[PDB]
RNA sequence: ACCCUGGUAGUCCACGCCGUAAACGAUGUCUACUAGUCGUUGGGUCCGGACUUAGUGACGCAGCUAACGCAAUAAGUA
RNA sequence: GCAAGCGUUAAUCGGAAUUACUGGGCGUAAAGGGAGCGUAGGUGGCUCGAUAAGUCAGAUGUGAAAUCCCCGGGCUUAACCUGG
RNA sequence: GGGGCAACCCUGAUCCAGCCAUGCCGCGUGUGUGAAGAAGGCCUUUUGGUUGUAAAGCACUUUAAGCAGUGAAGAAGACUCCGU
RNA sequence: AAACUGAAGAGUUUGAUCAUGGCUCAGAUUGAACGCU
């Protein structure tokens, strides 16, 4: 299951831009909101609490990457078992998802559209070392160092992809991804660092939330 | 093979003695070593050793219902 | 407690018994309603709470609480009984599952329908 | 250039001929986030004045703490009366695993990764004070080596 | 009566340091001298000497240290007591203050620090924690 | 009932039972160590005092305690 | 907030350091036996030796496989399977 | 695994299939774009707010399901012939 | 090379307080049942 309802509602509840809409126009004018969360009341009295700051922070990442609670808690459980910082590991494994990778490489305008592309077998993956591609309809595929991504031979003429590259160019392309627009082919050279990821997501709140 | 030492607490059976083997068992939760003791009947063929003696005994085939150890050495004797 | 005292005696926990003995460690239990009546609650509250004395298949004859507004239970009615004590009712320690066997769901319920056995309205 | 956080606010009363006089008590913890930390509580008939008075007292009840650049130097067990607190250093990325009163002091003192636990009474002021006592009694390897007259290599 | 000689030694040291005494004296023993020498070489006390008294008796005198007016021996606690002895292997010797303190260990090679016993790869009876 | 006037068991003795009290310091016993001041009891040794012992009191640090309070006769440190 | 599931009930551990070994208490909060003597037991001064049972270290044999954990490999991913 | 020299026979072990959200894991129920911010509902100080880019409209996509094809691997090469 | 990583509290006795102390809750789990779907 995935969220289907409105996305500006989510952005307004998180109080920040989650990139759920395309960058074709500024977030402020797309909604004339984000100064108040959704509903009749919006900005409220009776200020939040530590648990509210933690819950909202976890929901922020979950809504950004489009991952529900069960899969996200499996992510945190894996991250707290891998070596190093749990939040750093959780951000790395959320960034290494196939749908997020294709969104950053720019073949999709939003992560929802990137997941829609991945799910419909329009993206082939080539595992590191393997001399073959394979069509994969699973957005939650974790990509390792060196995995190649390419667009299907019967979907390179997509209009949505061609207008997704030109948005990716206007937004910026990560340095841990080597994407070529000439034949719609990227390479996941390395999982991004915490210094490469934006310094406004407090993964420490997520780690403290998953500690009762 | 499997030798065991202890004091003789009974000798009032024909060709038979009771040896008190002591051991230190450690408590699984509190870690203090309690001293525990088992009575083992041994076979003393010539019926020589008396109570209060230190004796070594080894496991063998059973001689009787409750006797499967045999005397091999009277290391110490009553003063 | 010295170490020698702990070895000689040892610290024992009492295991508390269940608060729902009539269920016999079962989630629900079937019974027949031997008496459907109303009773007054404890000191602070004031109402006519709906209760049914029900003899279960375990051999107990406990009193249970019918939740929701309005019910159809009478003598010789077969109900399913779940755990859960009513605070202001002295003696009542079980709830009647509404909508399970013979106890109907609540008529006009809309919000918490699953807790009262009400089908989703079309 | 100082960080402040209000930990608890309580409503207390005094009895008089007319009735009950209701006042407010606020406990706050101030800190630089780099090792300087302090706590204080204030009383006033109004919550904002109690909060300002607590902040003023916290700014004067301050100590300096030498952290292990993210965490503590050694396990600490401290107490103030009936609150017993225990903190131990944790690996980087662990977070401050603490209740409200412990978390306030540790986070405002700059600790990032620590394991904690409260035993005895969890009175907010006494837990804050026990955590404060432990942080002020905490030692450093350099200080221990200097006290013994050796080097940090001579004292692993 | 007195059934913990090591406990009495450490209690005398602790009370003298709490009272800010210059030195603490007691009846001597080789075990007490071993523990006192370990304290000296660890730097917790200045010196520990035995003076042979009459009637085949001896007095062990330990000169205490103070740093910035505070006692150098912050805490000195007995771990293995006569009512419950604690013997550990080489990989179970408990550390004191994350290695800043010393766990005095009685090993087959004599009284030595926890880190010394770990380096020698040998366990023993963990008699005290001094930090 | 309290108060008054009487009043029997009991209180007294001998020999036995009972085995309980707010039988209390509401503080088990034993050992070592830890500022001090002033009383008192029974000894002891020195020059009316000085010291030292074993009790028995009142204070009072450090320490302890939720607080009251304890504090060499600990509820301190073991 | 979860989501093809969501709640309720039952049951176990946790939180509970609320049986405290790790890790609690007993003047007044529950808690010192009315006091003693003493049996089993527990514990126990200094010095020089012996022994090596406890203790510690090493070696060998064993502690089945599966499971738990680590490094990998195969399922489109994952669960799952699987080598060391 | 049982019997037989074999052919082969037997095997509700086993390998499978059926049912059940009982659990775990996975995927979907669309994706972009869309304001005088439509209507309706709700609140409201009666005119604003909220539902809300949400819908409608437009532009695309077809995972899974449905239909049609194709199509590994699980098989260990029995028997028979030849040679040593 | 690795198997070496882990520890949160809250409500409720009082006019208020600190302590004691029970009760209750937030978690995880299941060969689960029931209700809605």
């Amino acid at each position: 299951a995935r969220y289907i309802g409105p996305k500006l509602k989510l952005s307004r509840r998180e109080g920040t831009d989650l990139g759920l809409k395309s960058g074709v126009k500024p977030y402020d004018v797309k909604t004339k909101k984000a100064a108040r969360p959704p509903g009749q009341h919006g900005v409220s009295r009776n200020k939040t609490s530590e648990y509210a700051l933690q819950l909202r922070e976890k929901q922020k990442v979950k809504r950004i990457y489009g991952v529900l609670e069960r899969q996200f808690a499996n992510y945190y459980k894996e991250a707290a078992r891998k070596r190093g910082a749990t939040g750093e590991n959780l951000l790395a494994m959320l960034e290494s998802r196939l749908d997020n990778v294709v969104y950053r490489m720019g073949f999709g305008s939003t992560r929802a559209e990137a997941r829609q592309l991945v799910s419909h077998r329009t993206v082939m993956v080539k595992k590191a070392g393997r001399d073959e591609f394979v069509r994969v309809n699973i957005p939650s595929i974790q990509l390792q160092d060196g995995d190649v991504i390419a667009i299907q031979e019967k979907s390179r003429e997509q209009l949505r992809i061609k207008n997704a590259i030109e948005l990716a160019t206007q937004r910026g392309i990560p340095e841990w991804l080597d994407v070529d627009h000439s034949k719609l082919q990227g390479t996941f050279k390395k999982a991004p660092d915490r210094i490469d990821l934006p310094a406004e997501i407090n993964e420490s709140l997520i780690v403290e939330l998953y500690s009762k | 093979a499997s030798v065991l030492t202890g004091r003789v607490v009974s000798d009032k059976m024909d060709k038979s003695i009771t040896v008190l083997i002591e051991r230190l068992v450690r408590h699984p939760l509190y870690g203090k070593q309690l001293r525990r003791s088992t009575k083992i009947k041994a076979h003393d063929e010539n019926n020589v050793c008396q109570q209060g003696d230190l004796v070594r005994i080894k496991e063998t085939r059973p001689i009787s219902k409750t006797k499967a150890w045999t005397l091999v050495d009277v290391v110490e004797k009553v003063e | 407690a010295t170490t020698n005292q702990l070895i000689r005696k040892g610290r024992k926990t009492i295991k508390e018994k269940s608060k729902v003995p009539a269920l016999q460690a079962c989630p629900q239990r079937r019974g027949v309603c031997t008496r459907v009546y109303t009773t007054t609650p404890k000191k602070p509250n004031s109402a006519m709470r709906k209760v049914c004395r029900v003899r279960l298949t375990s051999g107990y004859e406990v009193s249970s609480y019918i939740g929701g507004e309005g019910h159809n239970l009478q003598e010789h009615s077969v109900v399913l009984i779940r755990g859960g004590r009513v605070k202001d009712l002295p003696g009542v320690r079980y709830h009647t599952v509404r909508g399970a066997l013979d106890c109907a769901g609540v008529k006009d319920r809309k919000q918490g329908r699953s807790k009262y056995g009400a089908k989703k309205p079309k | 250039g100082l960080v402040e956080r209000l930990v608890t606010v309580d409503r207390v009363a005094k009895v008089v001929k007319g009735g009950r006089i209701f006042s407010f008590t606020a406990l706050t913890v101030v800190g630089d986030g780099n090792g300087r930390v302090g706590f204080g509580r204030g009383k006033a008939r109004e919550v904002p004045a109690a909060i300002q008075k607590a902040l003023e007292a916290a700014k004067r009840n301050m100590i300096t703490v030498e952290l292990n650049d993210a965490t503590l130097h050694h396990p600490i067990k401290a107490r103030h009366g009936a609150s017993k607190v225990y903190m131990q250093p944790a690996s980087e990325g662990t977070g401050v695993i603490a209740g409200g009163a412990m978390r306030a002091v540790l986070e405002v003192a700059g600790v990032k990764d620590v394991l904690t636990k409260c035993y005895g009474s969890t009175n907010t002021a006494n837990v804050v004070r026990a955590t404060f006592n432990g942080l002020r009694d905490m030692s450093t390897p350099e200080k221990m080596a200097a006290k013994r007259g050796k080097s940090v290599d001579e004292i692993l | 009566s007195m059934q913990d000689t090591v406990g009495d030694m450490l209690t005398r040291i602790r009370n003298a340091q709490m009272a800010n005494k210059v030195s603490v004296a007691m009846p001597s023993s080789k075990l007490r001298k071993s523990i006192a020498d370990l304290l000296v070489s660890e730097g917790y006390v200045a010196s520990a000497v035995v003076n042979a008294e009459e009637n085949n008796k001896a007095t062990l005198s330990i000169e205490l240290k103070y740093f910035e007016g505070k006692a150098v021996i912050e805490t000195i606690q007995r771990f293995s007591r006569p009512g419950l002895r604690q013997h550990r292997g080489k990989d179970a010797i408990p550390t004191v203050k994350q290695g800043m303190g010393v766990a005095i260990v009685s090993t087959s090679q004599g009284i030595m620090s926890d880190r010394a016993a770990r380096a020698a790869g040998i366990g023993g009876e963990v008699v005290a924690f001094v930090a």
